């Protein structure tokens, strides 16, 4: 019965991405002293599988423009790393024991923007066509920004697994001796999974959000979908490396409680962002990475080399 | 006069840079700013929840059009052709014709709702009190055949109320 | 407002802002970015039917 | 958006040439809107402004207070925005019994509801790193381009008419 | 039979439960839908979310006024539009043209390029008469797809 | 201590207002579910409160 | 024997979903004007891609960067060591040997 278990993570998955939606405009409603859907729910709650059957009905055109092979290839490597990703993750027990899984995340996180390349350039022109590859040059950026201050709490961990990542912080919710590196560790994941106040990828008044731009109800309710499936999974992967919880294997039942609830905390504040601060003018959104970001990362990073030598406080493994 | 906004110097000094450097490093604006201003969720929304309730008005409000007529009946207009002279954008079109009982009256009267720019100058320049402006924007047809109005339109949607629009009238007739 | 003397008036001309306002831009505009020229624009307050002048 | 503003300056060139001022009630009405609408083109001027740069709320969190003041329109001339009501010769009839004790509830609570911009966008540092040294024209050639107000005495030139 | 047109309870109810408007704000009659987005008369979370891009809309809602240099630029975007798409005019302007409806660079009703749905008469309709606009086209839609193949 | 301070108020707004049928009948139609202070007389059987 | 049967359901029920879309519900040999439109919300545009320079040194400076973090990447395992004087003073060569190779090219970016 493992085939019985990946199905049983796949679709209760998708009604949590389902009913975000809902909640991105209860939350985003109140902000601006106004009721949530009010009449079809009766409290909304019935929403979004109306909302869904509409997409599948109205007609997915092609472009005439357009090539063939690549305009309906990146929607499958959209939610196959959106949805593959989700595997290696504990709570409290992952699906797959993986020796080093921390890299595993890079190594699903890069292939990301290999999707938003074709899709700019498999259809169509300029307002997808610059205007995506503008896109993929904010998205590289932010790695060297992320891999770093990702490295960084390993030299206090002790190694790659995820296991030792619940161990090492059964006494110390581990933001504290490292809260200059959780700041910039929250920017680059508003940054890189393309939300609210670094847009250009979705977009308000850039390209026109150039890189949806073309993509008619049939194909498009993947791309929103796939897409939320990011980040409600930075969210529960800030809240395993920061501010873990504790695990009791007599009682795994109180893990699961204590945890949910944390990481849809975190998840509030992708709403309760885009709901404050304009945009960033696509030149001083890459101003602050180089200039003003990075020679921090590596100023902490020099820091915690020496910090586990000079205490006599090597972590085993 | 003269007011002078943002023509002031730095303090510079050694006290107030370390105030400004801990703003921008450590963000004690940005959170202080608007981590509280928004949050501030908890008043009440204001929300008319249209189908059941419905928003305030004035008892001069503009909107569909009448004909009245007196205690027992006698089709108000004399067909005096004045609301048809003001209608800045010529939509009345008025057509009378000697009456077989000697007094004069209509025969065909229309009013686009369409080239109705909705002035108030047909309400305001009838002499015998006739044709007025009702209070109620209840529309949203579906052919621009029928928004052609003809007079025996007018004078049963002027008799569907007149409980309505004679309220009105005897509360604002003493301004005008 | 020429008026001949009777009840129709003759010209009418309107002086509105836009026309000057907007003639400025391409001033204005020269040497920033392209996403400096939706931020310049809302300053000036253009309303449109008003540059019907 | 200008509703009283407009007309205020067709009536006023049509009495000078009919050699006729307005009588001295029908100049402190013209002002009380002439100076109501200027809450209301600066309310649209510093909010879709912001939109288009990107902020959500301050559209919305002013055009829900904005809704106490159309309201204002109806109860004196009949009409929601567009209000035949300026003429040739002043003001066509009577406000009713009331808006004193309504426009004075009203406007002894707006300068909170304008300290909240304050808070949203003046000491805010994205929007300000968004809006500095932008769009710098200055000179006399911004004069011999014949301007008018704002773009104007926000930039050097004190005058106003 | 009972089977059939059972699926059109559903199949038109979804086509009612989310539009997603395109509007062309032209003239006067774009502000007083903006006060419809603004809370009091909350468009929004009553069913229908407001503006997205032209790809993906149900229902536009035509506004202002048409003259000729925009009448080309009208009927490109109306095709983009999908399949089970919806025409509403607002606004006196787009029923025969307000005034202007006789100077020469207007054109004369917004119909003659589109048909239109439901129209809605008034420079500006007060908000209030939208709501019960909008609320007409959801009671327009009691069509079936259903008994079309199942008669034919 | 507000979970009880204030919900012992709406226990008796919430339940007993037509028991079990009279509540979830106004509820489907919108989220408009509080029963009103006074009555209108007028006039069918839509006692407009 | 599942990692590898792990994925292969995900990928699979993946194109599933997009050719109950794209194809099935889809097939417009109705009316379909597919004319002249669809052109990205535009009309013809008979330039063709131009080269923007300041859109290519974005590639290469991250890719100069991305190499010796690879080169950084095994210093949690390099701790449980023999001689570590050699450990600590050669990993802080590196860093500021990235660091270095910033202060040059910080003197001449440009509008990025
Ligand atoms: C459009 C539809 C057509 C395309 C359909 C196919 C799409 C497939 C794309 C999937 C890409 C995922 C590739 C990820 C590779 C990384 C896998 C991995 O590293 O697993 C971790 C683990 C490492 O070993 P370890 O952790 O030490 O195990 C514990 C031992 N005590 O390793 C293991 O546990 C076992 C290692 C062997 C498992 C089999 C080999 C894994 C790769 C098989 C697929 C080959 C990749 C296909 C090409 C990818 C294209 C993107
Ligand atoms: C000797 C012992 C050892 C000493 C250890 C001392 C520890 C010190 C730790 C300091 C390092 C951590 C602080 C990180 C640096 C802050 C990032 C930064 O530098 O931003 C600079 C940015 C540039 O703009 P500026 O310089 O202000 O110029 C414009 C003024 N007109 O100006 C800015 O402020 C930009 C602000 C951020 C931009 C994004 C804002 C979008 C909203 C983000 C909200 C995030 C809220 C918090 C995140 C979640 C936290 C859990
Ligand atoms: S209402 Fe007055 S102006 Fe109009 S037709 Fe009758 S008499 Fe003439
Ligand atoms: S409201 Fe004005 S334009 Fe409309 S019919 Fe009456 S007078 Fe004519
Ligand atoms: S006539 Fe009506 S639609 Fe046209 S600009 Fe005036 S208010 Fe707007």
């Amino acid at each position: 019965m493992f085939m019985i278990n990946i199905l049983m993570l796949i679709i209760p998955i998708l009604l949590a991405v389902a009913f975000l939606t809902l909640v991105e405009r209860k939350v985003l409603g109140y902000m601006q002293l106004r009721k949530g859907p009010n009449v079809v729910g009766p409290y909304g709650l019935l929403q979004p599988i109306a909302d869904a059957i509409k997409l599948f009905i109205k007609e997915p055109l092609r472009p005439a423009t357009s090539s063939a092979s690549m305009f309906i290839l990146a929607p499958i490597m959209a939610l196959g790393l959106a949805l593959t990703m989700w595997i290696p993750l504990p709570m409290p027990y992952p699906l797959i024991n993986m020796n080093l899984g921390v890299l595993f995340m890079l190594a699903m996180s890069s292939l990301a923007v290999y999707s938003i390349l074709w899709s700019g350039w498999a259809s169509n022109s300029k307002y997808a066509l610059i205007g995506a590859l503008r896109a993929v040059a904010q998205t590289i950026s932010y790695e060297v920004t992320l891999a770093i201050i990702l490295l960084s709490v390993l030299l206090m961990s002790g190694s790659f697994t995820l296991s030792t990542l619940i161990t090492t912080q059964e006494q110390m919710w581990l933001i504290l001796p490292a809260w200059p590196l959780a700041m910039m560790w929250f920017i680059s994941t508003l940054a890189e999974t393309n939300r609210a106040p670094f847009d250009l990828t979705e977009g308000e008044s850039e390209l026109v959000s150039g890189f949806n731009v073309e993509y008619a109800a049939g194909p498009f309710a993947l791309f929103f979908m796939a897409e939320y499936a990011n980040i409600i999974m930075m969210n529960i992967f800030t809240a395993i490396l920061f501010l873990g919880t504790s695990h009791n294997p007599h009682m795994p039942e109180l893990y699961t409680i204590n945890f949910t609830i944390k990481s849809l905390l975190l998840t509030m504040s992708f709403l309760w962002i885009r709901a404050s601060y304009p945009r960033f003018r696509y030149d001083q959104l890459m101003h602050l990475l180089w200039k003003n970001f990075l020679p921090l990362t590596l100023a902490l990073c020099m820091w915690h080399v020496s910090l586990p030598i000079l205490t006599s406080g090597i972590p085993p493994q | 006069t003269y007011k002078y906004v943002n023509l002031r110097e730095p303090s510079m000094d050694m006290k107030s840079v370390t105030d400004r450097a801990a703003q921008t490093l450590l963000w004690t604006e940005l959170i202080r700013g608007l981590g509280m201003t928004l949050s501030y969720l908890f008043r009440e929304p204001a929300t008319i929840n249209y189908p059941f309730e419905k928003g305030p008005l004035s008892p001069r409000f503009r909107g569909e059009h009448a004909l009245r007529r007196y205690p027992s009946g006698e089709e108000r207009c004399i067909a005096c052709k004045l609301c048809e002279a003001v209608c800045p954008a010529q939509a009345i079109t008025i057509e009378a014709e000697p009456r077989a009982d000697g007094s004069r009256r209509t025969t065909r009267y229309d009013i686009d709702m369409t080239k109705c720019i909705y002035c108030g100058f047909c309400q305001e320049a009838c002499p015998v009190d006739a044709i007025v402006e009702g209070p109620n924007f209840e529309f949203s047809t579906e052919t621009h055949e029928e928004l052609l109005y003809n007079k025996e339109k007018l004078l049963n949607n002027g008799d569907k109320w007149e409980a309505e629009i004679a309220a009105n009238i005897q509360a604002d007739y003493l301004y005008r | 407002l020429v008026s001949d003397g009777s009840s129709r008036p003759y010209r009418c001309k309107i002086k509105a802002p836009g026309f000057a306002h907007l003639a400025g831009l391409d001033k204005m505009s020269k040497g920033h970015m392209l996403a400096d020229v939706v931020a310049i624009i809302g300053t000036q307050d253009i309303v449109f039917g008003e540059v019907d002048r | 958006v200008s509703m009283m503003c407009n007309e205020q300056a067709y009536s006023l060139a049509v009495e000078k040439l009919l050699n006729i001022q307005p009588p001295p009630r029908a100049q402190w009405i013209r002002v009380l809107f002439g100076e109501i609408t200027r809450l209301l083109n600066h309310i649209m001027a510093v909010t879709t402004h912001a939109l288009d740069i990107g902020a959500m709320t301050p559209f919305f969190w002013m055009f829900e207070e904005r809704e106490k003041m159309f309201e204002f329109y109806e109860r004196v001339s009949g009409a929601r925005m567009h209000a035949a009501y300026v003429r040739p010769g002043g003001v066509h009839q009577d406000l009713p019994l009331g808006l004193m004790d309504d426009i004075y509830e009203f406007s002894k609570n707006f300068s909170l509801r304008i300290d909240e911009l304050e808070e949203m966008l003046t000491n805010n540092r994205i929007w300000r790193n968004r809006t500095v040294d932008i769009g710098i024209v200055t000179a006399e050639d911004a004069l011999n381009y014949g301007f008018s107000g704002v773009m104007l005495r926000g930039s050097g030139i004190q005058w106003d008419l | 039979e009972y089977v059939v047109a059972k699926l059109d309870d559903l199949i038109n109810w979804a086509r009612r439960s989310s539009l997603w408007p395109m509007t062309f704000g032209l003239a006067c009659c774009a502000v007083e839908m903006m006060h419809m987005a603004a809370p009091r008369y909350d468009m929004d979370r009553f069913g229908v979310v407001f503006r997205a891009s032209p790809r993906q809309s149900d229902v536009m809602i035509v506004a202002g006024t048409l003259t000729n240099k925009m009448a080309p630029a009208l009927r490109k975007v109306y095709d983009q539009m999908p399949e089970p798409r919806y025409v509403v005019s607002m606004g006196s302007c787009a029923n025969g043209g307000g005034y202007y409806h006789y100077s020469y660079s207007v054109v004369r009703g917004c119909d003659r390029i589109v048909p239109v749905d439901i129209y809605v008469p008034g420079c500006p309709p007060t908000a209030e008469a939208l709501l019960y606009g909008i609320l007409q086209l959801q009671k327009k839609i009691k069509r079936e797809k259903r008994l079309r193949i199942w008669y034919r | 201590m507000e979970l009880l301070q204030v919900l012992k108020r709406g226990l008796q707004q919430v339940s007993g207002h037509g028991g079990l049928r009279g509540y979830l009948r106004v509820l489907f139609r919108a989220n408009d579910v509080r029963v009103g202070t006074l009555v209108g007389e007028d006039k069918y059987g839509n006692k407009y409160y | 024997m599942n990692l590898m049967l792990a994925l292969l359901t995900n990928f699979t029920l993946a194109t599933l979903l997009v050719i109950i879309a794209f194809w099935l519900p889809q097939l417009n040999v109705y009316s379909e004007k597919t004319s002249p439109y669809e052109c990205g919300f535009d009309p013809m545009g008979s330039a063709r891609l131009p080269f923007s320079m300041k859109f290519f040194l974005v590639a290469i400076t991250f890719l100069l960067f991305d190499l010796e973090i690879a080169l950084l990447l095994p210093l949690p395992w390099a701790s449980q060591t023999a001689n570590l004087n050699t450990m600590l003073t050669m990993a802080l060569f590196l860093i500021i040997l990235l660091a270095v190779s910033l202060a040059y090219e910080w003197t001449q970016k440009g509008l990025e």
